[PDB]
């Protein structure tokens, strides 16, 4: 039983943040110490962690990394395993870099009128979603000409956070301004907001148009309404318009792009709408034509005021539309296991079509075969594995070929097929580890489970039965998870399938990379790697419970906020037609997900580190002989350290893992914003008691956010006051 | 670079060369700098459509010289540590470094093309920049140079004595001391001294070591090979002891004497270390503020005689006889400065 | 005639190797030193076409 | 050069940026070099045929931001004076420059 | 002189020599050449390749 060692580290280790690294010390011949040492390329900087390992188990360990001046320095990383009989050691250049933290600013509105004061609050949390205390050195306001208005200069947030204020001038300029954050690093985050004179609106104007419409059509339903609270409609004269914008080409006098088009008028029903649909026909939609914008004109009446809305800009005559894609299938096949896929039909508005022909093609195995869609639009399939390295499967459906007179020449209007090229792992001992794939979003709190399969013909060589199986899951450029599974086989046991469990906790980011391996002892690693879509998730569940629903003038209101044991919570309530005049920047959980640096990890820090050389035995042999003797060049044969780089994460070890080719009360005021304020939850939640607004005109849309120190941050689902 | 240097320590300089130096000087880096790949190495040809692969011994040799040119010319750091870097990158435990040298014409070096001879280049260069020898590179290094010595001690028939030169130097410049007079002690044996000038050289006329490789480059390797040694002599960690440098005066005597009519010696590699190594002499050697330099021989019978050598006379062989028939004479010098008394 | 050089351009090994003839002696070669023509079946020549 | 110039008396400057400044300098500076001619002037075309004549506007442009550049990186005084000199050699006393 | 000749293209330049023959006079060579190439690239079953 020929021993083995192996450690692994990601090629990307965060200096100031806990960097786990795990260790397999597989064979027991004797009791050893193996021991990381990251020391500078020039200079004295040295640092060693002890690893303490035991046989056929994979102990774990985390460690801090010392600051560097440099923004990322790359260093040398040395393992080694000390014993009395063995002792082995390797090195490798691993880059170490100070990554920031992540901060954001919530502002009482959008939108802001003269003399008006600004508030804002600024956070900032760690890769882990927590409030960091961080000592910011710079915030400040900078006006639409540039001029820094206003500015906080080196302070520390306390909760995690800090709100701020400025009053606007009675006679400031008119446009977009911005408040922006230098931290210590440089990294300035920004974020904007408008300053100009307005009449706020009472009304909202509901524009409906087809999202998305195919280019052959004859006409379409459109509808606009007229609403403000408790969804109480108003009467009035509207006139709509319905134009197009053929190709951008910038006016030269004679209107930008203003293409024909048919627009309407009418009045609105009371308890109700305008509903119309109008002759596609007259638009033409083909011939360098791309998109559609759809002005309103909700003049109400009783009243001389002459709402407009733009809605609904985004409607599409998108070139494709008869469509397909994958679903589930493989990119790692195997010479010995008939590899697995599935697709899916689509078209227009991403309509499923069951029942219609579809025509595979595999440009290897020759599997042309033909199938029905299901309900669903869709077919899943698998082919047999015996031929050359690099396997085409493109998949053609219903049409293919057609007759659109020329290809590029005035229209086009392609209906895109669907193509992958899987390549065959290297078998070592003829024996590999198949993952099965599951692609799709994995919902936060629940539980997944992946199958996996096994082919150990005469794999085992030893002959014993216990054999460990271990397998490690990573996310935001580190290892979260580590585990293992003991299959005890036969001397040969070749068939079978065994399924490993998996917690989608929400630790792991929006990125799942798990990957899975034996350790032989023929001194063979087999396993495989798989990502895994995750949904951007919160760990502090909140929501805000507004209780005296609509009211009226009132006082007292019990607005509620449930959250963590311990949180601090910024709480935003503001009249709906601030919020209806410009919307707010966006701040839910996928807008803090996207704010997360290292988000991936895949392959190591290319552009600044590289290494691929330790053993050309390539050019050893400059040929061999054949029945007519060839000279080599190169190869693009997946194995195992490519799934390890893939990872994003370098391994130290002893066994074959990479190929040998290493070479080449009666009165009305006070409206704008309701209540900007905070406050701590009790191990439960916490009510607070708002008094009620007299100009309630419209609907009160509120939200809020919370901190706490052990389940991170949350983020409320805005709930309103009719 | 070397003879820039060179010119410095003997005092005979001049800012009109000084100046036309510093031009050759700058506009070689940067037309150097020209050949180099992305990983931080060089090649013989430089980037030819992002297909050249790197050659080990000349990016060394471009960092050992990049280490020296960086005293009188400002050099960017990063050039030494992006090399310094790839140099580890092609660096196994066992037998040191790897040979990658892709390369037309090999008049450039004295290596013997062995990992030993290679190794044994990159771990000076590694050295001449200033790096500990608790470093991860060099404590790689520095054990597979222990053991190329141990097995190139084992007998005469031992990688011959190109090897054996470079082991000196390296182990001097390392700090192991006691290794240091091992292997100087098994060369000072084997050396060859002549009319008071010693030196080292392969076997004359081979005869009994055949098989060539390329073409002959014997010229070199007996000038290389001294001034490597003079250098392991010269290079003591507190100071070279007087019985060091007055065998060291020994081997001067030699190369000087050994030189290029036109000026220089016969290859490349072989005329860089001679100018290095004289030069490293001449700062042990020569002093700058202490001029007076007393000198007094005296016989047990009367005799006496005495001399000032300082920067007016040093340029001259005093000279005195007086010859009494029993020998019986105190040499006795003062002041500063050194001065060498042959007695024939 | 049938031309099995071309046929392979891909090979496995450790690394994929492109084809290039090769100069050895085969039996055709012997025969046709000797300067007789065959008319076979069994495998006298190297695939190099 | 003026880049370089301009962010050193501003105070806003870094030496990451300063090292990969320098060198887009001394290597274009060594490129320009590559298109003089034997008399000190310079020319689009430059040395290549060997029947080109010096670029009025060019040299003098050559000159002053060798003039520049000598601050910061190591530019040889005999590329100024030389074209220097070939400036005076296209000087007519009216009409100053041709 | 780096290529092969074209199956198709030799067989069509032999039946427009064999047509040219009879007005403009043409070397017979030239066609007893082609011809014999032809027969080198002939299988008895799929007869040409
Ligand atoms: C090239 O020629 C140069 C002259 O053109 C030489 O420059 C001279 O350099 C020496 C030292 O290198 C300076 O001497 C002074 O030394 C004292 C005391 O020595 C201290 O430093 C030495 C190491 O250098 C160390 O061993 C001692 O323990 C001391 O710590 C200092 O207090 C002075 O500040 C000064 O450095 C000369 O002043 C300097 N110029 C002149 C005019 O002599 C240079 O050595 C030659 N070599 C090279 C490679 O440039
Ligand atoms: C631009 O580039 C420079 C070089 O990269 C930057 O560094 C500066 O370098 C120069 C020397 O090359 C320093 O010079 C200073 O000189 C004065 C001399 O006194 C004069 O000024 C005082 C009043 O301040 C006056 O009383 C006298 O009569 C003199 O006229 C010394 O006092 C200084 O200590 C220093 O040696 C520069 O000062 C140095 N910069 C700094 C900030 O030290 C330079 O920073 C770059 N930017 C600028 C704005 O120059
Ligand atoms: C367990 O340890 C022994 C030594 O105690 C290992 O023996 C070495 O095996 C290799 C070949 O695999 C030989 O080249 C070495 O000379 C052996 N000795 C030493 C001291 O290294 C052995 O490989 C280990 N495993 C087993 C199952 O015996
Ligand atoms: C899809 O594939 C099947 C099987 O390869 C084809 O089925 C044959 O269809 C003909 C009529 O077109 C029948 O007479 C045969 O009984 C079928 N079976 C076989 C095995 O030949 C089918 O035609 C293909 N679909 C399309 C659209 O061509
Ligand atoms: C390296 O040497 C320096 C002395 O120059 C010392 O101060 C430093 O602490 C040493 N580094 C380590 C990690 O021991
Ligand atoms: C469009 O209006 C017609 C009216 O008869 C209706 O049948 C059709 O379903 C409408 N479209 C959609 C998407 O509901
Ligand atoms: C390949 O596997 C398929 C499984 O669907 C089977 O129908 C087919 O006969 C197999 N062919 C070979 C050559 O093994």
């Amino acid at each position: 039983g020929k021993p083995q060692y192996m450690v692994l580290v990601p090629s990307l280790l965060h200096t100031e943040t806990t960097e786990k690294g795990c260790v397999l010390l597989s064979y027991l011949n004797e009791t050893v110490t193996v021991s990381a040492s990251l020391e500078s390329v020039r200079g004295n900087r040295s640092l060693f962690t002890d690893l303490e390992a035991e046989n056929d188990v994979l102990h774990c360990v985390a460690f801090a990394v010392p600051k560097s001046s440099s923004n990322e320095e790359v260093m040398f990383l040395t393992v080694q395993v000390k014993g009395p009989t063995q002792e082995f050691k390797k090195r490798t250049t691993v880059m170490v870099k100070n990554e920031d933290s992540l901060v954001f600013v919530q502002t009482d509105k959008s939108i802001y009128k003269p003399g008006q004061t600004v508030k804002f609050r600024v956070v900032s949390m760690d890769e882990n979603f927590h409030p960091l205390n961080e000592l910011i050195p710079l915030v400040y306001i900078q006006d639409p000409k540039g001029n820094r208005i206003a500015q906080w200069q080196s302070f520390q947030l306390e909760g995690g956070l800090k709100q701020f204020s400025f009053p606007l001038s009675s006679e400031p300029f008119q446009g977009s301004y911005k408040v922006v954050v230098q931290k210590k690093s440089g990294g300035r985050t920004e974020h904007p907001f408008t300053v100009e004179e307005f009449v706020l609106p009472k009304f909202e104007v509901q524009v409906t148009v087809p999202k998305i419409i195919t280019i052959l059509e004859e006409e379409m339903n459109v509808s606009v309404c007229g609403l403000y609270t408790y969804g109480k409609p108003v009467p009035g004269h509207v006139t709509v318009s319905i134009c197009r914008k053929y190709s951008d080409a910038s006016d030269c006098h004679g209107e930008d792009s203003q293409a024909f088009c048919e627009k309407f008028s009418g009045q609105l029903n009371s308890h109700g709408c305008f509903y119309q649909q109008v002759k596609t026909k007259v638009f033409q939609l083909k011939r360098k034509e791309y998109e559609m914008k759809l002005h309103t004109e909700a003049q109400i009446q009783e009243e001389g005021t002459v709402v407009e809305l733009t809605g609904r800009q985004s409607s599409e005559i998108t070139r494709t539309i008869t469509k397909l894609s994958f679903v589930k299938v493989d990119s790692h096949f195997r010479q010995g296991i008939p590899f697995f896929g599935q697709v899916r039909l689509v078209d227009g508005k991403g309509v499923p079509i069951p029942n219609k022909v579809i025509f595979i093609r595999g440009n290897e195995a020759n599997y042309y075969s033909n199938a029905t869609t299901d309900e669903h639009g869709l077919v899943q399939f698998s082919i047999n594995t015996t031929n050359v390295m690099g396997t085409s499967l493109t998949v053609r459906v219903n049409y293919k070929d057609r007759s659109p007179c020329y290809g590029y020449q005035w229209v086009s209007e392609e209906h895109e097929e669907a193509h992958h090229t899987a390549y065959l792992v290297f078998s070592p001992s003829k024996s590999f580890v198949h993952l099965e794939p599951m692609s799709h979003e994995l919902p936060c709190g629940h539980t997944q489970t992946v199958q996996a399969h096994y082919i150990l013909n005469g794999g085992t060589l030893l002959g014993l039965k216990k054999l460990s199986f271990y397998y490690l899951i990573m996310a935001k450029g580190g290892i979260v998870r580590t585990g293992t599974h003991g299959l005890l086989v036969k001397q040969e046991d070749m068939k079978g399938h065994f399924s490993i469990s998996i917690p989608v906790k929400s630790d792991i980011a929006p990125v799942a990379r798990l990957l899975i391996y034996a350790v032989l002892p023929t001194g063979d690693v087999i396993g495989d790697s798989a990502k895994y879509d995750v949904e951007n998730c919160l760990a502090n569940k909140v929501d805000l419970s507004f209780s005296p629903s609509q009211s009226l003038p009132a006082s007292h209101a019990h607005l509620r906020v449930t959250a963590a044991p311990q949180s601090v919570c910024a709480l935003r309530a503001v009249d709906q037609s601030v919020l209806l005049m410009k919307p707010d920047a966006e701040l839910s959980a996928s807008s803090v997900y996207n704010l997360l640096p290292e988000k991936d990890l895949t392959g190591f820090p290319g552009p600044l580190n590289d290494q691929d050389n330790e053993d050309c035995i390539n050019r050893h042999n400059v040929y061999i002989n054949g029945i007519t003797y060839t000279p080599v060049s190169s190869t693009n044969e997946k194995d195992m350290y490519s799934f390890l780089e893939d990872m994003g994460l370098k391994a130290f070890t002893n066994s074959k893992i990479r190929k040998p080719k290493m070479c080449p009360t009666v009165r009305k005021y006070f409206p704008e914003t309701w209540i900007w304020d905070l406050v701590v939850v009790n191990s439960a939640g916490v009510a607070e008691v708002g008094v009620t607004v007299p100009d309630t005109i419209t609907e009160w849309k509120a939200g809020a956010f919370c901190l706490s120190e052990d389940a991170g941050l949350g983020i409320s689902s805005t709930a309103s006051l009719r | 670079i070397y003879v820039l240097d060179y010119l410095n320590e003997t005092q005979q300089l001049t800012p009109e060369i000084k100046s036309k130096a510093i031009g050759y000087l700058n506009t070689g880096y940067q037309r150097q700098l020209n050949y180099k790949h992305y990983d931080g190495s060089y090649s013989t040809f430089g980037e030819r459509y992002g297909r050249n692969q790197g050659n080990t011994w000349l990016t060394a040799f471009v960092l050992k010289t990049f280490a020296q040119a960086r005293a009188y010319i400002f050099i960017d750091e990063a050039h030494i540590t992006q090399a310094l870097i790839w140099l580890s990158q092609r660096q196994k435990d066992n037998g040191c470094f790897r040979s990658s040298g892709s390369l037309l014409n090999n008049a450039i070096k004295g290596g013997v093309e062995d990992e030993v001879t290679l190794s044994a280049y990159i771990t000076i260069a590694l050295l001449e920049i200033p790096l500990t020898v608790t470093h991860p590179v060099v404590r790689n290094a520095l054990f597979c140079l222990e053991s190329a010595w141990k097995t190139a001690q084992e007998g005469d028939h031992g990688s011959h004595v190109y090897t054996k030169a470079l082991l000196a130097y390296a182990f001097a410049l390392a700090g192991n001391q006691d290794k240091r007079k091992e292997v100087l002690k098994s060369l000072n044996e084997e050396a060859v001294k002549k009319d008071n000038s010693v030196h080292w050289e392969r076997p004359q006329k081979p005869k009994a070591p055949v098989g060539h490789f390329y073409e002959p480059q014997a010229p070199s390797a007996e000038v290389e090979m001294t001034s490597y040694v003079l250098l392991a002599y010269l290079t003591a960690q507190p100071a070279p002891t007087s019985e060091d440098l007055t065998s060291a005066t020994n081997i001067v005597k030699w190369i000087t004497k050994q030189q290029n009519a036109q000026g220089g010696f016969s290859s490349t590699q072989d005329t860089v270390v001679a100018l290095h190594a004289l030069s490293k002499y001449g700062a042990a050697t020569f002093t700058r503020t202490g001029k007076a330099a007393q000198v007094t021989i005296q016989s047990s019978g009367t005799f006496s005689s005495k001399f000032q050598v300082d920067n007016n006379n040093r340029l001259l062989l005093q000279q005195v006889s007086l010859p009494e028939l029993p020998g019986e004479y105190s040499m006795k010098v003062t002041g500063e400065g050194c001065v060498y008394l042959q007695t024939s």
